[PDB]
């Protein structure tokens, strides 16, 4: 689902391990956009762990 | 009308059938607690929401502590077992609790707009979930 040309131009002035290191930050942004709260994060987190 | 209905103290049994009893005592505290935590964190003043709400109680049941304080009538008329007078209480309390809920929600719908009303369309299950 993801245009990896946009994303590619979108990261020229970076190295190997940051374009290793991309999609990480792709997923963090994109859950960042819908509204949620932290303490459910923390209770499913800490219970799958 | 449940006290009148319900069997004598002695004769109302124990042991293994008075296990569900607790399951539904302790359910009911977690979901009224959750539901008033939620409920109190998002507001600035006493009762001032300043945002929607649609976590835990409130992704199954739109008005939570409503359900809950009802669902403490239910299991007490389960506990001297009387049915007849918990679906008594399940219709007056539905009754008047629906119309406190609409009046509510009409004023929440009218000042907050677009977000509780795809919050409701998530959530149709107003009191109880996916009976009413």
């Amino acid at each position: 689902l993801v245009d990896w040309r946009k994303v590619s131009e979108k990261t020229t002035l970076l190295r190997p391990i940051e374009l290793k290191l991309v999609p990480m930050a792709l997923e963090s942004s994109a859950f960042r956009s819908k509204f949620l709260d932290t303490d459910e994060l923390l209770s499913y987190v800490s219970w799958f762990a | 009308l449940a006290a009148f209905e319900g069997p004598e103290l002695h004769r109302l049994p124990g042991g293994w059938a008075n296990v569900g009893i607790w399951i539904l005592i302790v359910i009911t505290m977690l979901m009224h607690y959750d539901s008033t935590l939620y409920l109190a964190r998002y507001s600035e003043k006493v009762v001032v929401p300043t945002a929607v709400v649609q976590f835990g109680p409130y992704r199954w049941v739109r008005h939570p502590i409503y359900a809950s304080t009802m669902l403490l009538f239910a299991a007490y008329c389960t506990a001297l077992r009387a049915p007849l007078s918990l679906l008594f209480l399940l219709a007056v309390c539905l009754v008047y609790y629906n119309k406190k809920a609409k009046m509510e929600e009409e004023l929440m719908v009218e000042s907050f707009g677009q977000s509780y009303s795809d919050y409701a369309d998530k959530v149709r299950h107003k009191f109880i979930p996916f009976v009413y």
